[PDB]
DNA sequence: GTCCCTGTTCGGGCGCCG
RNA sequence: GGUCGGCGCCCGAACAGGGAC
């Protein structure tokens, strides 16, 4: 009875053609018995080679879960559905989320399956299982219904979903919630007994309305801000003044107003690293208006709705992870701080893995976009090893950087 | 006959037409099996005669099947395939023998006639025009058009492979425990039935695969070890690679040079510790594949050792689900690695080698993290799951490497294994400045015009120097300068340098470059008890910089 | 505008399997 | 002399990004 929703990629985009990935025996058996159940409700079902287009399928635990869920890799479908979703069926970002006390993340993917996908569409969502030592040729599947982890599903089912929440909404004017992806995000000042309380609630009120429910609590407020930091000193050695010069001409860049003519001054000759060197009277004053500077917000920073956000990542060793989020060079729309994250002092990939969800999920939150990540790591180094760790039902974009650090600018 | 399986609708590119291409002119030898082949398919239902309605041609010719008497019918179908759709390949890899568990019995088919037992698009047909003179000039010659999958069409492999799961798969269904290996056409069969049930269940399997068009002669390898199979030898308990024949000259073209780094490389994955660094090297700068090349006495060196190495003989085994898998690297020297992958000792499910080489400058730990990542891939697909590793690095210098890079960087469950050369760092740079050595400020720069550049010091004490230099870089002084303070130091010494560029190579602690400045650098480097390195901006005169 | 790092992405050659 | 699909290894050339004069 359902009508589905005509979908056009962007004119002049082919569909996915990309390469399935290997996949570990746990995730090929999860992945096998999960699509077996899903061909026997008709969500999706077998195609053969004569579809030329694919996307990667794979296979993870949430957080805490156990319990194996599907994830296919949407990326490029996504990026080629684009004006799709966020232009003809964008689904609006609410300011006011970010601001709220507490906000609980609800996973509502399992919904979308009650929705026809459009005829024409399905051969773009095609994925192909693969098997241990190639035994069998991979097994093509196509989606029926609005699949997870593609953009266009939230879109077209927010009209069943405003339907859905309407009461409870009624009833609670001062919640928050944002739909995006697979999840709702549900925010209120409230203090959290009766958060958790009315969380509890909209879980009935969302499984009464014919949809289930696979703690993720998160508080905004206490997303600390990471700024530039001068180190303070009694005695200053000629080494230590040249750290300090460096890094306040990087500092520069997005403070105009910082100046080091009386600090440089000081490292005129060409002395001894190790020597020690009365500041100027001149140079102290310089110093003391540069601590000041960077007391103060950047000037005539803010959030452009047309541009993509760009988050970059620093390792500062000892399980310290420093980031920033901007849409133009040196202004940066937000900055931070993670430490002792699960993998910390053993594992690099997983403590990246996890900073990079933590940033995202915070993205979602302040603007209703995910950035894409400059990632410090080499690429062969990460793609072996981030599916093991990724916890998510999005999959951010990313790049590689190989930035020595020269100057310790974000941590001191 | 042929197949009751539904066809495959395939589609041409847009605004695109057939092919139009005339015969080769072919051997009279050749002329009469294709003749013979034609009249078969055409009493059976795989050809059909066309008219003269049929504007396409494309043309065609045959070779030999190996070890064999049977002639192969290809099709040149290139224009066609330039304009026939894109596929979706089904074919993600290669099955490998060292995945193979243990089974009861077991049984290999092949299925006789594949591809002319599949049918084609109906509507597709038109397009596979081709034809055949009776004699090479004395008569037109008939013409026709394919029913079935032909051998030189883009569509044909995974059109089959898609066919042959999609007939499979009402059996496998029905027969759960049956392991079934099903590379296009061969059908690796395995049960832990008793040999009686077994060929029961196989001639069962052989019926249906009959009641779908599809033939298994008696080239069936009945439960007779060893099964000949994806180019291996399986024996009950044990499998080898079918015999290697490596190529053996006098004077090398550079075609012989590729044939022999192949064949090594398939050699590679049973036979221990085969390099090919050196015989690869002499197809750097070559351009005919006719082009003969000259055996440097270090490739001679290498080939020699192969070719002992591939006297000792070798055998890999099976794999046992419930004990874990072991992958040992050593390092061989010169960027090469390789490594055995084990479950019991001295019993290689498999080997391998890595000697890839990326980016200008690198070191050992690097590489062997690539390794790392290599074998962990390889066994995912082989296992679906991560061995733990044995590496000849201490887990101290491992520890420094990772905790100190500015790059994240990790290496799964491993264990130090003390199996000379280990693995090491050089030198190590210090994170503060050192009391009482020597500060050297140094500074290059090079004319972007003349390519005429300087490169010198300056120091607390008064040391000084300049160098000029001929046919130069930025890049170049920068490195310059800082390897004339280390040339120049004591065996303490702090260096303040503007070159990011030259401090960003320094610090990743390289021990091997393509550039031999780097390199010299790096002995300088290896040398020192005390390198502190430092980095200061330009334009805002510090010191001598 | 050169020089010189990350990454794509297409082409070639050999080996091995069908 | 000549066709196809896959996987391995190697060579090459473009293109994008980013730094430094
Ligand atoms: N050199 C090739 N070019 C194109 N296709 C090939 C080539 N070699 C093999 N194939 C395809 C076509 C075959 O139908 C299919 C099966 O391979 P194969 O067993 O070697 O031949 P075949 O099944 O057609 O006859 P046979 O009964 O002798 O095995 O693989
Ligand atoms: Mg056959
Ligand atoms: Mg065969």
């Amino acid at each position: 009875p359902i009508e589905t929703v005509p979908v056009k990629l962007k004119p002049g985009m082919d569909g996915p053609k990309v390469k399935q990935w290997p996949l570990t025996e746990e995730k090929i058996k999860a992945l096998v018995e999960i699509c077996t159940e899903m061909e026997k409700e008709g969500k999706i079902s077998k195609i053969g080679p004569e579809n030329p287009y694919n996307t990667p399928v794979f296979a993870i635990k949430k957080k805490d879960s156990t319990k194996w869920r599907k994830l296919v890799d949407f990326r490029e479908l996504n990026k080629r559905t684009q004006d799709f979703w966020e232009v003809q069926l964008g689904i609006p970002h609410p300011a006011g989320l970010k601001k709220k006390k507490s906000v609980t993340v609800l996973d509502v993917g399992d919904a979308y399956f009650s929705v026809p996908l459009d005829e024409d569409f399905r051969k773009y969502t095609a994925f192909t299982i693969p098997s241990i030592n190639n035994e069998t040729p991979g097994i093509r599947y196509q989606y029926n219904v609005l699949p997870q982890g593609w953009k266009g599903s939230p879109a077209i089912f927010q009209s069943s979903m405003t339907k859905i929440l309407e009461p409870f909404k009624k009833q609670n004017p001062d919640i928050v919630i944002y739909q995006y992806m697979d999840d709702l995000y549900v925010g209120s000042d409230l203090e959290i007994g009766q958060h958790r309380t009315k969380i509890e609630e909209l879980r009935q009120h969302l499984l009464r309305w014919g949809l289930t429910t696979p703690g993720y609590e998160l508080h905004p407020d206490k997303w600390t801000v990471q700024p530039i930091v001068l180190p303070e000193k009694d005695s200053w050695t000629v080494n230590d003044i040249q750290k300090l010069v460096g890094k306040l001409n990087w500092a520069s860049q997005i403070y105009p107003g910082i100046k080091v003519r009386q600090l440089s001054k000081l490292l005129r000759g060409t002395k001894a690293l190790t020597e020690v060197i009365p500041l100027t009277e001149e140079a102290e004053l310089e110093l003391a208006e540069n601590r000041e500077i960077l007391k103060e917000p950047v000037h005539g920073v803010y959030y452009d709705p047309s541009k993509d956000l760009i988050a970059e990542i620093q390792k500062q060793g000892q399980g310290q992870w420093t980031y920033q989020i901007y849409q133009e060079p040196f202004k940066n729309l937000k900055t931070g701080k993670y430490a002792r994250m699960r993998g910390a002092h053993t594992n690099d990939v997983k403590q990246l893995t996890e900073a990079v969800q933590k940033i995202t999920t915070e993205s979602i939150v302040i603007w209703g976009k995910t950035p894409k990540f400059k990632l410090p790591i080499q690429k062969e180094t990460w793609e072996t090893w981030w599916t093991e760790y990724w916890q998510a039902t999005w999959i951010p974009e990313w790049e590689f950087v190989n930035t020595p650090p020269l100057v310790k600018l974000w941590y001191q | 006959p042929i197949s009751p399986i539904e066809t495959v609708p395939v589609k041409l590119k847009p605004g695109m037409d057939g092919p139009k291409v005339k015969q080769w002119p072919l051997t009279e030898e050749k002329i009469k099996a294709l003749v013979e082949i034609c009249t078969e398919m055409e009493k059976e239902g795989k050809i059909s005669k066309i008219g003269p309605e049929n504007p396409y041609n494309t043309p065609v010719f045959a070779i030999k099947k190996k070890d064999s008497t049977k002639w192969r019918k290809l099709v040149d179908f290139r224009e066609l395939n330039k304009r026939t759709q894109d596929f979706w390949e089904v074919q993600l890899g290669i099955p490998h023998p060292a995945g193979l568990k243990k089974k009861k019995s077991v049984t290999v088919l092949d299925v006789g006639d594949a591809y002319f037992s599949v049918p084609l698009d109906e509507d597709f047909r038109k397009y596979t025009a081709f034809t055949i003179p009776s004699i090479n000039n004395e008569t037109p010659g008939i013409r026709y058009q394919y029913n079935v999958l032909p051998q030189g069409w883009k569509g044909s492999p995974a059109i089959f492979q898609s066919s042959m799961t999609k007939i499979l798969e009402p059996f496998k269904k029905q027969n759960p425990d049956i392991v079934i290996y099903q590379y296009m056409d061969d059908l690796y069969v395995g049960s832990d039935l008793e040999i009686g049930q077994h060929r029961t269940k196989i001639e069962e399997l052989r019926q249906h695969l009959l009641r779908w068009g599809l033939t298994t002669p008696d080239k069936k390898h009945q439960k007779e070890p060893p099964f000949l199979w994806m180019g291996y030898e399986l024996h009950p308990d044990k499998w080898t690679v079918q015999p290697i024949v490596l190529p053996e000259k006098d004077s090398w073209t550079v075609n012989d040079i590729c044939k022999l780094v192949g064949k090594l490389n398939w050699a590679s994955q049973i036979y221990p510790g085969i390099k090919v660094r050196q015989l690869s090297k002499l197809l750097r700068g070559t351009k005919a594949l006719t082009e003969v090349i000259p055996l440097t006495e270090e490739a001679e060196l290498e080939l020699a050792e192969n070719r002992e190495i591939l006297k000792e003989p070798v055998h890999g085994v099976y794999y046992d689900p419930s004990k874990d898998l072991i992958a040992e690297i050593q390092k061989q020297g010169q960027g090469q690695w390789t490594y055995q992958i084990y479950q019991e000792p001295f019993k290689n499910l498999k080997t391998g080698k890595y000697a890839r080489m990326r980016g200008a400058h690198t070191n050992d730990v690097k590489q062997l993290t690539e390794a790392v990542q290599k074998i962990t891939t390889e066994s995912i697909v082989i296992w679906g799951k991560t061995p733990k590793f044995k590496l000849p690095i201490q887990k101290e210098t491992w520890e420094t490497w990772w905790t100190e890079y500015w790059q994240a960087t990790w290496i799964p469950e491993w264990e130090f294994v003390n199996t000379p050369p280990l693995v090491k760092l050089w030198y190590q740079l210090e994170k503060e400045p050192i009391v009482g050595a020597e500060t050297f400020y140094v500074d290059g720069a090079a004319n972007r015009e003349t390519k005429l550049g300087k490169a010198g010091y300056v120091t607390n004490k008064g040391r000084q120097k300049v160098v000029p230099l001929t046919n130069t870089t930025n890049q170049k002084t920068e490195l310059q300068a800082i390897y004339l303070a280390l040339q120049d130091s004591g065996l303490e010494v702090n260096i303040v340098t503007n070159s990011q560029y030259a401090l960003g190579i320094i610090q990743a602690q390289p021990d091997k470059s393509e550039s031999e400045l780097v390199n010299q650098i790096i002995e300088q480097l290896i040398k020192k008890e005390k390198v502190y390195l430092a980095w200061v901006p330009a334009h805002k005169g510090i010191g001598g910089n």
